[PDB]
């Protein structure tokens, strides 16, 4: 046939992001996400708190960092 | 004396030792000098005064 006008909607916005561009992002952030939660899984590696609640909980490398010094030759 | 433990000797190998020196407590209820037999935290005493 013959068209005359344009059918569109706006879209949605708030300026300069959009809903289509964060669904399109979305799952990048989620990988980001995993990613600086890795990060942060490295740099509290010595603390002995997330030590005792999660890095010891791990299959191989679990009891792996805990210590085997008796309490004879520890002086506190 | 809590730096010799699990190096050169046990902790209560290194406790006897510290109990056989005496060091300066804190002053009693009257305020007189006290002595008291030492602990793993204190330091390893020399044999002179000054």
């Amino acid at each position: 046939a013959y068209t005359s006008h344009l059918s569109s909607k706006t879209g949605l916005h708030f300026g300069r992001l959009s809903l289509r561009s964060l669904t399109a992002y979305a799952p990048n952030l989620m990988l980001w996400g995993g990613a600086s939660m890795l990060g942060l899984f490295v740099f509290t590696e010595g603390w002995p708190k997330f030590q005792d609640t999660l890095y010891k909980k791990i299959p191989l490398l679990g009891p792996t960092l805990e210590d085997h010094t008796p309490p004879e030759d520890k002086p506190n | 004396w809590r730096t010799l433990v699990g190096v050169s000797h046990t902790n209560e190998e290194v406790r006897n030792m510290a109990e056989e020196f005496e060091y300066d407590d804190e002053p009693d209820e009257q305020g007189n000098p006290k002595k008291r037999p030492g602990k793993l935290s204190d330091y390893i005493p020399g044999p002179y005064p000054n």
